[PDB]
């Protein structure tokens, strides 16, 4: 049950970080530095998403 | 006619999951009554007379109602899930001391090995009623799926690994089996039979199988077999060093032919030997159209003689 | 000829929308005929009408054509391209040339898939799911099927990014997201889900293709690969795809309900929340397609749980649609009939779906006609009915002609009755243990012959319905009564235009006050008089040949990949022609005159389109890395001794990170009007990228000579993920080069520099992904 909750938590974080960086209000932010901010979130999203999915695949082999 | 049904209580699997169905039927009946009933009411009640031009009351919702029609479905899925998990845990529980049977899938047929008995047979799997069995399943080529609906759910046969399913056959009979993973042109022709016998009778079949070699009912036939068939087919009723084709040592006991697609009869066997592909598109056995009629008949007599006496699987109830 | 040249060059979202719509519905008719061949073969046991490989080919074409070329197009790219900008009160989409390119790539994908017919092995015969290793071994036209999927992927992603950019940037002033029509929300939701999840299919497809063409495998058990990993990838998209297929139609159902009940939407906010709920859960359930493959019980239980949850957000959505009808004054026009048919039938479809989520029962139901009935229940009598609700609803708006209500209703009842007769018996067949994907069955299994015969009779009734449908459209176009602006009395902006709309959509200036999601209702009550638009403020995007040319050359690239051993000279010829096309495209003005670009967010359409497309890049690398992490952590993939050196990756990191700084400051200078410093920084960025590429190339050459990706799983993973990244460097590099060519022709100004914003952002992304790669492939 702990691992399933961990998977859920992963999905929630992926969801949350997508929201934080892609909602209409945040995208109106101005500055050459926002491009870097946006891209670093994507970097973090790759890690979160990969780890979340990897977790479940490994659970698949944990008989 | 075979009475194939996933609800048939022929094995411990179908008996153990049976309790889920009434719950599904109950909730579905209520959900339909309410939701479909409401929609039916709406279409009858709120149809508009063509002359009517007065807009109806512009209501935008009902916040309390939104909660009720979120929580009620939620409660229902929690119940269904709770039942589901309980059932899943039970049918996946390993049964200590169950007879192991190694199942192997090929395009497009099934091989069986009873490791404790040292016995090999193909396409028809004989089993004792009232005794727990553990199927250990794999494939030598592409993904297949081993499905005997009258007894249990399916489990895939995946190259490079071993999957398993455990259950206890209860009701003696002849069960239809199917491959349930599209594996190529003869997917629909990759069938089998599970022969469930009373324990006492099963112990006899296996004993006779290992007791003495397969008889030679026609010697001209044995030679023709050696010149044309032995290369791909064993008759020793045990695992050969390399498997190419199905085991034929218990052929005369087989109720069906071509991985369970046609009745085992001399006429069907001849047609098969002359042109397997005519019955199984993409099949990996050549036809033998050159053989003289005299050789083919002699060969069929020999093949039908490869058996043990005193069994009639075709007389079992058909499932 | 004149009409052809117009279509080949158009960027009008309405014409693009009509082309998608017509193509999608043609696909439905083609695949419907395929289904008639299937059901004829199945009408009786032991039939010899369509057998073996030939049957499996028709089956595969039936499913893939319906899923990829019809259902996920009609209500999304079809109606959506036509209607969404109108609903938003806009004059076009955010990226008109990209939008056209997406249509032609779509057509290209269809041609790739069907042309397999003319090559050795003919059409793919491995099912739409192309399971490994079966699909790796087949002689059938698998390569064409895979190429088609990949080409189609470009259409979808670009199209999705275009939709979201259009929604964010082009909403009529005063219209917040929460005043948009529910259908726009549903197109929004579908597009976002699609952008992120397509990765699974892209990965599964790319990996099988690489294996067939160059022997690189992640799935081969002989090197410790996992055949089941293929299914994990595939279904990671292939569940979400059905929700991508559902959302827009639920949106349509809600729109139709409101219009024909003369009521506002019941629980609008809840409808949006429900679609959001479906998007999230839609990516957490894929493995319910894999219950019988021997994964752990805990894994299976996890997916049964999240899958059953999906029922909640979906129910809420349906209940709100019913609430919209409740208390209304129902106009029994054709579109409403489809809506009612959808809802009544979807109940059973969703219920059986939940039955399948009950793992123990699925052990029985899996790969049987019970599943087949379930998915036709929700795809045919569900989405399909939704598609026809949409077709009849917007027909007057799209064609300028009214259809005969009598024929529309006859079409409906034939589809309803036909549907029930075709598929209800199939549920029963599943209970009777009939496996799916069987070209034939025996005569000694009780119930099968009778139920199969009934099913086939049903299918022929659908056939009739089909004839009635075609006649109805034909009659409407030839002798139909001319359509008014707002035939049904709708309240959303698409009804404020002519039928069909003038090229620029709105002849009037729109008010900037939106009290609700029914502007036509609120404005009429306020007696708001709408003033004509000044033609001086009306600017339409220019026509262009380059989107079609680009799609054509890419199509040809994929033919060379599908039909020949890789690599080959033709791949390069067409890639070169393709690059040339993109250069001309980049140097071609969007408009003839100067134009004021103002968006709702302040960000350019180029920027906004790129930011949403990048979501798909995150997805692709995420799923591939998940696979790699799984294979390595499970002990299957272990690096060889000759793995590429860390110091070389650090040198490359220096190059790439530096390039992100040169490009950033290059942009900064552009913002200051210093053009020579800008040209210089851009060029420096490009040179740095080239150096990164040359270094990688040498490293790849060396590593390839010390380790075979056929004998070592890690090596296969490395070449796959690091190789794919390399391809991105090339693409991003080319993007920067387009901006540079623009700068050399004076096309880059303080005013216009969209290409630069997009390319720059995409470059930074390539930089970020490298950092993850260094971490997991060189450090670890
Ligand atoms: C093995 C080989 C592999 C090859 C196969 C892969 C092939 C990849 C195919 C990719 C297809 C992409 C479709 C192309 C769409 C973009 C067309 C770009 C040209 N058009 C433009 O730049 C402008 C010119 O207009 C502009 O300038 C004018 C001034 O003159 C102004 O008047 C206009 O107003 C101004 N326009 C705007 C909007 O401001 O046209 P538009 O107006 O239409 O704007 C359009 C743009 C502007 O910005 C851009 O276009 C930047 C994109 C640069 C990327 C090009 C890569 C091409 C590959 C080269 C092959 C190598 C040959 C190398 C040598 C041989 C030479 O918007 C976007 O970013 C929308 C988002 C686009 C998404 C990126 C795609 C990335 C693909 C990743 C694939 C991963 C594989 C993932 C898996 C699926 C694998
Ligand atoms: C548009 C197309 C589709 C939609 C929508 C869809 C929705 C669902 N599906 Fe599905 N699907 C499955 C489960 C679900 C569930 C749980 C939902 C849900 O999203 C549907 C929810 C909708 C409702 C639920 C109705 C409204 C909600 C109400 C009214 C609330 C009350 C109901 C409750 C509380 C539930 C009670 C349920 C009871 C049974 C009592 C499963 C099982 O886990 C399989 C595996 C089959 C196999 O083993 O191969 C599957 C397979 C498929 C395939 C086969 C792919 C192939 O080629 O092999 C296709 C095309 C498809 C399409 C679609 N599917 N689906
Ligand atoms: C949205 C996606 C889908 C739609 C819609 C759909 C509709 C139908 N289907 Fe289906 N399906 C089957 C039967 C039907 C029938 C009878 C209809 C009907 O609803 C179709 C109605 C539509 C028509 C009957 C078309 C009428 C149109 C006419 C009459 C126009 C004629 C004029 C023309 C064409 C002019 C054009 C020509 C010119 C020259 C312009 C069967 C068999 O009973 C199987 C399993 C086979 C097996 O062995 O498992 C099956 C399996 C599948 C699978 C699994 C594929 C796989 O296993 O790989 C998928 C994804 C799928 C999707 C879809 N299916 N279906
Ligand atoms: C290798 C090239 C073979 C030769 C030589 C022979 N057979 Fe065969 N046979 C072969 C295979 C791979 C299979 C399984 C095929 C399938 O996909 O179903 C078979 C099967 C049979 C059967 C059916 C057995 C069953 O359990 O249903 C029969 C009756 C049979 N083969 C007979 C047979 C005879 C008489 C042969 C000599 C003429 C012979 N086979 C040679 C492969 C090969
Ligand atoms: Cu073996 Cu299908
Ligand atoms: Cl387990
Ligand atoms: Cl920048
Ligand atoms: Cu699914
Ligand atoms: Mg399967």
């Amino acid at each position: 049950m702990v691992y399933i909750a961990l998977f859920a938590l992963g999905a929630a974080l992926v969801t949350l970080f997508f929201y934080l960086i892609l909602n209409p209000r945040v995208l109106t932010t101005e500055g050459e530095t926002f491009d870097l901010r946006f891209v670093l979130f994507m970097l973090l999203l790759i890690l979160l998403a990969a780890g979340t999915v990897a977790l479940m695949l490994l659970i698949g082999k944990a008989h | 006619a075979h009475r194939v049904a996933i609800t048939h209580p022929g094995g411990s699997f179908n008996q153990e999951v049976a309790f889920l169905f009434p719950w599904v039927y109950f909730f579905s009946f209520l959900i339909f009554l309410v939701v479909a009933g409401s929609l039916a009411y709406v279409t009858w009640k709120f149809r508009a007379r063509p002359e009517d031009q007065e807009e109806p009351p512009q209501i935008h919702g009902n916040d309390r109602l939104e909660v009720v029609w979120t929580l009620i479905p939620l409660a229902i899925v929690f119940v269904l899930f709770g039942l589901t998990a309980k059932a899943l845990i039970q049918v996946n529980r390993p049964i200590p001391g169950a007879m192991k049977v190694e199942v192997t899938g090929y395009q497009f047929w099934w091989d069986f090995h009873y490791p404790e008995l040292g016995l090999r047979n193909s396409n028809e799997l004989v089993l004792p009623a009232g005794v727990p069995v553990e199927l250990e399943i794999t494939s030598k080529d592409v993904i297949h799926s081993f499905w005997v609906p009258g007894l249990a759910g399916k489990r895939d046969a995946i190259p490079g690994q071993t999957t398993r399913i455990s259950f206890e056959p209860k009701e003696p009979g002849l069960y239809y089996g199917f491959c349930a993973e599209l594996c190529g042109a003869s997917h629909a022709r990759m069938l089998f039979r599970v022969v469930v016998l009373p324990k006492e009778e099963f112990d006899r079949f296996v004993e006779a199988a290992k007791a003495s070699p397969a008889p030679v009912a026609d010697e001209r036939g044995q030679q023709v077999f050696q010149q044309n068939c032995a290369a791909c087919h064993g008759v020793a009723r045990s695992m050969p060093p390399a498997v190419i084709g199905p085991e034929l040592g218990l052929w005369g006991n087989r109720t069906s032919l071509g991985a369970g697609i046609v009745e085992n009869t001399p006429e069907n066997l001849k047609a098969w030997i002359r042109d397997p592909a005519g019955m199984k598109p993409g099949v990996k056995m050549p036809g033998f159209p050159q053989l003289s009629e005299e050789d083919l008949d002699a060969l069929v007599r020999y093949l039908e003689g490869l058996k043990v006496e005193g069994f009639d699987f075709g007389a079992l109830p058909k499932f | 000829w004149a009409v052809l040249w117009d279509l080949l060059t158009t960027v009008d979202h309405k014409k693009i929308g009509l082309m998608y719509t017509a193509t999608a519905f043609f696909a439905f008719a083609l695949a419907g005929v395929f289904s008639l061949l299937i059901r004829t073969q199945l009408a009786v046991p032991n039939n010899q009408f369509l057998t073996g490989e030939q049957y499996n080919q028709i089956l595969t074409l039936h499913g893939a054509t319906m899923l990829f070329f019809f259902i996920i197009q009609a209500g999304l790219t079809g109606f959506g391209n036509f209607v969404v900008p109108l609903m938003l009160g806009a004059r076009d989409v955010a990226l008109p040339r990209v939008n056209a390119f997406s249509y032609w790539a779509f057509l290209g994908a269809i041609v790739l898939a069907l042309m397999s017919y003319f090559f050795p092995g003919g059409a793919p015969s491995v099912g739409w799911t192309f399971y490994y290793p079966f699909s790796a071994q087949s002689e059938s036209g698998v390569d064409f099927y895979l190429a088609a999927i990949l080409l189609l992927g470009f259409s979808s992603l670009l199209g999705n990014a275009n939709f979201v950019a259009t929604i964010y940037n082009l909403r009529a002033q005063g219209m917040s997201l929460w005043k948009m029509p529910i259908y726009v929300w549903s197109v929004f939701a579908a597009s976002v889900l699609n952008l992120f999840s397509l990765a699974g299919l892209t990965a599964a497809t790319l990996l099988v293709l690489l294996e067939r063409k160059i022997g690189l495998s992640w799935f081969n058990p002989a090197v410790g690969g996992d055949p089941v990993l293929f299914q994990q990838f595939f279904w990671f998209y292939s569940h979400p795809t059905v929700y991508v297929m559902l959302l827009p139609y639920l949106g349509i159902l809600a729109e139709v309900a409101s219009t024909f009940a003369r009521k506002p939407l019941f629980g609008y906010r809840q409808m949006v929340w429900a679609q959001m709920g479906i998007v999230v859960l839609g990516t957490m359930v894929w493995a319910h397609h894999m219950f019988t493959v021997g994964e752990s019980t805990l894994f299976q239980i996890a997916f049964a749980f999240f899958t059953a949850l999906i029922a909640v957000p979906t129910g809420v959505k349906l209940f709100n649609i019913i609430g919209t009808l409740w208390g209304g004054k129902l106009q029994m026009k054709t579109p409403l009939y489809w809506v009612l048919g959808f809802i009544f039938n979807f109940l059973l479809g969703g219920i059986t779906g939940v039955m399948l989520s009950m793992t123990p029962l699925d052990y029985q139901f899996h790969d049987s006609y019970f599943v087949v009935a379930h998915f036709h229940n929700v795809l045919m009598a569900g989405s399909g009915f939704g598609a026809f609700a949409g077709l009849y609803y917007w027909w007057p708006k799209m064609t300028g002609r009214m259809y005969d209500e009598r024929l529309g209703r006859l079409h409906f009842w034939l589809f309803l009755v036909g549907y029930l007769l075709t598929f209800l018996p199939q549920y029963a067949l599943g209970y009777l243990g009939m496996p799916r994907r069987y070209y034939t069955y025996n005569a000694d299994i009780a119930g099968w012959p009778e139920l199969n015969l009934l099913s086939t009779i049903g299918a022929y009734i659908l056939g009739l319905g089909g004839l009635v449908w075609i006649y109805t459209m034909w009659k409407s176009l030839r002798s139909g009564p001319k359509a008014p602006d707002n035939p049904w009395g709708g309240y959303t902006l698409e009804w404020l235009t002519a039928s069909p709309p003038k090229a620029h959509n709105f002849d009037v200036k729109l008010p900037t006050e939106f009290p609700s999601e029914r502007p036509l209702y609120d404005w009429k009550k306020k007696g708001v008089e709408l003033k004509p638009e000044d033609p001086a403020h009306i600017h339409l995007p220019n026509s262009s040949f380059w989107p079609f040319y680009s799609a054509a050359t890419l199509f040809a690239f994929f033919v060379a990949v599908a039909a020949l051993p890789v690599p080959n000279v033709w791949m390069w010829v067409f890639l070169a022609l393709f690059a040339y096309g993109l250069v001309r495209w980049a140097l071609e003005d969007e408009y003839s005159h100067p134009v004021e670009h103002h968006t709702v967010t302040g960000k350019s359409n180029a920027w906004m389109g790129m930011a949403w497309f990048i979501v798909s890049e995150v997805g692709l690398f995420a799923i591939l890395i998940a696979g790699y992490l799984y294979l390595r952590l499970s002990g299957a993939a272990t690096p060889p001794e000759e793995r590429p050196a860390l110091w070389l990756a650090l040198l490359n990191t220096f190059l790439l990170v530096s390039s992100s700084f040169t490009v950033h400051f290059a942009h900064h200078d552009l913002r200051r009007g210093r053009f020579n410093p800008f040209r210089f920084g851009l060029l420096v960025t490009i040179i740095l990228g080239v150096l990164f590429f040359l270094v990688q190339s040498w490293e790849f050459y060396q590593f390839y000579h010390h380790s075979s990706w056929q004998e070592n799983l890690w090596t296969a993973a490395f070449f796959t993920i690091v190789g794919l990244h390399g391809l991105h460097v090339v693409i991003g590099g080319f993007g920067l080069i387009l901006a540079y060519l623009q700068a050399l022709r004076g096309k880059i100004t303080l005013h216009n520099h969209g290409t630069l914003e997009a390319a720059s952002m995409y470059w930074h992304l390539v930089d970020a992904v490298w950092l993850v790669i260094v971490t997991i492939f060189y450090v670890w």
